[PDB]
RNA sequence: AUGGGGAAGCUCCGUUUCAAAGGCCUGAUGCAGGCCACCAUCGAAAGGGAAUCCGGUUAAGAUUCCGGAACCUGGA
RNA sequence: UGACAUUGUGAAGCUUUACUUAUUCAAUGAAGCGGAGCUGGAAUUCCACGUUCUAGCAUUCAAGGUCCCAUUCGGGGCUGAUCCGGGUU
């Protein structure tokens, strides 16, 4: 018998056999609701002069929305809320501090339609 | 009395090296087996500047023995060395300019640069523009060899430390005067903030310990002790003589 | 038991082996870690003595500090 | 055979890049490893005190597996075994109300540092085995004397993990036996008189003799160069 | 730009030779020309070296 | 920061060194198995840097919106 | 600067010299250290033991050789690259 040949003289550290958790109890008892679920994200409209405007000619919505949400978010809160698909999401943050998102749907949906169908003209 | 310039100097600060430039450290190969028992060749591919250096920078090509790759060494390039020159580093090589030989492998009067101070490092001896060091002789009893450094010094080191053969070239550097402050003030910008220096009789008297007094005068006597602390060491440290040498004082 | 024969001879630190053994000891103290967990007691005796059980839960440090 | 060439690699310092060779001599080994095998050199080099080079001489490859045989037939209870054993005496003890003599006289080899000791100073020890490489020397330093003293015969053994296979542990440092069969005293005998004679009988000269001083290789390939050359001079 | 060189096809960022978009053709030429010439030196040192080692 | 080493201690030196320091390609967490030995990280809204322009539009927006016309990156 | 401690082991006559394990210094991704052996030369001794006109090239556990199983289309061992000591130097 004779020792392990080595084409090396720097020894490593040698790659052990590694385990998966399995814990005894669950980290949590209940797994979290969903934290921002459409009816979170999509808070309320706004509907202001310029809004109505947007909405009137651009085929665009304005709606207020939490900051936590993003624009995969939004199109996606839209598209379940209001069965509308969205063309684009621009969202900015208002200096009162939260998020305006200009969500423009396809050109087959009606802005002016689908505003007086959630109720504000 | 406030901590003198002198002192303030070996905390770091502002006082370290202008480093960004240089093309980095200039180092002989590593003592390996190929070299210290036959030679390996390398090829000079291009001589460079080095700022804050008066010696111009040889960069050697050498190939890996135990890999493929391409170690790259930084030397200091000797009067003779061009781009394209083959440099043979080792034991075996034989001597012409630029070659880098163990300091036992070569014969009286020789001619060396960038000497090994212990066999092992990377060169320590000789390496300013110019400068050079003379083989005195040998003594294989006791595997060393006898050497004159620049400074005139006799010193004696193990036989296999290396040493490139040549001069550092970038010779008589100094022999030209800088006309203007500006050129100084260019020479030190790239070095370690040495300049410009105010006299310390010039200094006020915290300051400095020739400072004070109604006329510029240092006062005490400026040979300062050895054993003096740090902080009383301005002027002429561990001064044997002073004055104008008049006199042959060797050549 | 073991433990007056160890007691006794421990209080021999001039002794040759126990000089010999001292000479190995710190030279191995030296090369680990200023903090390192010793796997049993140098003494056990000691050990036994300042309130050490060989038992699960008993912890045996090893410490070096800077003397002067 | 018409395509494929011979072309013999040229392996010399200049010459084409070195091919994989055995590095195992130059493994920059971990720092345990390292105070590993410098403890065993450093405690080789220095001079080993007679009290502890003692521990040097085992027995041969013969007198320990006769003494491991020996011991074997009286490697003591397993927990099993000692459990059917309680069974047997429950049984006894409400049946036949006896609990003395209701199970036959165990016969085992003692063991445990500080039962074996005791029993080398009572003198009821009829013999006793030392493991050679405790990790505190100190706890069986003295045990080789205390035995000469006591006038028991002691083996220095080879391996505290052989012990502790006889003993259903997984170290042990000392295995004695105390009350041996008739069957077996015939083999007690004869591991005596041999046991004692490479270690008892020896104990007063290995008293007197230090050890340790063995340099490395590299040390005693010079020296003996050294004294060549200088003893003909 | 460095990173347009991705965007673009291998033939403008090549040339149809050995170390097409690497070396130029007067360097390439003149490294076949070392290669060829200090091979055949090095067969030809060979065997001036085979053929003075039988003269012992 | 870590490995380390100091410091009674708050913390300090150190940034690849006295370390058993990992992520990449796969065909499927071993892996067929291989690969590599580099060394945490932070550090510029004037340095390096993937790619967008025109016209129009508001009370206040804009190379961002609208109309038109392009390009980059990632992936099917 | 001196003494005490780390700090140990020897010789020769307060002195000299010696040893590596303590400790200290340096480098490398700890790559070739020490001893021995070949092979030629000089001559039991010593020496070398693949590379010098040239800004090329040198990588796939190496080709060859040899021995097995499977040969598959492949895999494996030795040699090529001397042996021993695991003290990285």
């Amino acid at each position: 018998k004779a020792l392990k040949v080595r084409t090396s003289a720097t020894f490593r550290l040698p790659k052990t056999l590694k385990l998966a958790r399995a814990p005894k109890y669950a980290s949590k008892a209940v797994p979290h609701y969903n934290r921002l679920d459409s009816y979170k994200v999509i808070e309320q409209p706004i509907t202001s002069e310029t809004a109505m405007k947007k909405v009137e000619d651009g085929n665009i919505l304005v709606f207020q929305v939490s900051m936590k949400a993003n624009k995969y978010q939004i199109k996606k809160a839209v598209k379940e809320l209001y069965e509308v698909d969205v063309l684009k999401v621009n969202t900015l943050v208002r200096p009162n501090g939260t998020k305006k998102a200009y969500v423009r749907l396809t050109a087959d949906y009606d802005a002016l339609d689908i505003a007086n169908r959630i109720g504000y003209i | 009395g406030r901590v003198i310039r002198n002192q303030r100097k070996g905390a770091g600060s502002i006082f370290t090296s202008h480093t960004r430039l240089r093309q980095g450290a200039a180092k002989l190969r590593t003592l390996d087996y190929a070299e210290r028992h036959g030679y390996i060749r390398g090829i000079v591919k291009q001589i460079v500047h080095d700022s804050g250096r008066g010696a111009p920078l040889a960069k050697v090509v050498f190939r890996d023995p135990y890999k493929y790759r391409l170690r790259e060494e930084i030397f200091i390039a000797n009067e003779g060395v061009h781009t394209g020159q083959f440099i043979y580093a080792g034991k075996k090589a034989s001597l012409n300019v630029g070659n880098v030989l163990p300091l036992g492998s070569v014969p009286e009067g020789t001619i060396v640069s960038n000497v090994e101070e212990k066999p092992g490092d990377r060169g320590a001896l000789a390496r300013a523009s110019g400068n050079y060091v003379i083989i005195i002789g040998h003594n294989p009893d006791e595997n060393k060899t006898r050497v004159r450094l620049p400074s005139g010094a006799k010193k004696v080191i193990s036989s296999d430390a290396r040493g490139v053969i040549g001069v550092i070239a970038g010779g008589g550097r100094v022999d030209k005067p800088l006309l203007k402050a500006g050129r100084a003030f260019h020479k030190y910008r790239l070095k370690r903030n040495s300049w410009p220096k105010t006299r310390g009789v010039a200094m006020n008297p915290v300051d400095h310990p020739h400072g004070g007094g109604n006329h510029q005068h240092i006062g005490k006597a400026s040979t300062i002790s050895r054993g003096a602390v740090s902080g009383q060491k301005a002027g002429l440290i561990a001064a044997r003589r002073t004055g104008l040498l008049r006199g042959s004082q060797k050549t | 038991g073991a433990y007056k024969y160890l007691e006794e001879l421990q209080r021999k630190k001039q002794s040759d082996v126990l000089r010999f053994l001292q000479r190995v000891r710190v030279w191995e103290y030296r090369q680990k870690n200023v903090i390192h967990r010793a796997a049993r007691p140098t003494r056990p005796d000691k050990a036994r003595r300042l309130g050490y059980k060989a038992k699960q839960g008993f912890v045996i440090y090893r410490v070096r500090v800077r003397r002067g | 055979n018409p395509l494929t060439h011979s072309t013999p690699k040229n392996f010399g310092i200049g010459q084409a890049v070195q091919p994989k060779r055995n590095l195992s001599r130059y493994v920059k080994w971990p720092e345990y490893v390292r105070v590993q095998r410098q403890k065993k050199i450093l405690s080789i080099r220095l001079k080993v005190p007679p009290t502890i080079a003692q521990f040097q001489y085992t027995l041969d490859r013969n007198t320990a597996a006769e003494t491991f045989k020996l011991f074997n037939k009286y490697r003591p209870e397993t927990a099993a075994e000692k459990k059917e054993r309680l069974t047997k005496e429950a049984a006894a003890v409400a049946e036949g109300k006896s609990k003395q003599d209701a199970s036959p006289k165990p016969y085992a080899v003692k063991y445990g540092l500080n039962h074996v000791v005791a029993l080398i100073e009572n003198k009821k020890a009829k013999l006793v085995l030392i493991a050679n490489d405790v990790d505190p020397i100190e706890l069986v330093v003295f045990l080789p004397a205390l035995c000469k003293k006591m006038g028991v015969p002691y083996a220095i053994v080879k391996g505290k993990a052989r012990l502790g296979t006889l003993v259903n542990q997984k170290t042990s440092a000392v295995a004695a036996l105390t009350e041996v069969r008739a069957e077996d005293e015939a083999a007690l005998a004869k591991l005596v008189s041999t046991i004692d004679a490479n270690f008892a009988d020896k104990y007063d000269e290995v008293k007197k003799h230090w050890g340790g001083g063995i340099l490395g290789n590299k040390a005693q390939a010079k020296m003996d160069k050294r004294a060549k050359n200088s003893d003909s001079a | 730009r460095p990173r347009q060189y991705a965007t673009v096809s291998k033939t403008h960022k090549t040339v149809s030779r050995a170390y097409g978009g690497s070396r130029c053709a007067n360097c390439v030429k003149e490294r076949i020309i070392r290669a060829f010439l200090i091979e055949e030196q090095k067969i030809v040192k060979k065997v001036v070296k085979e053929q003075t080692e039988a003269a012992k």
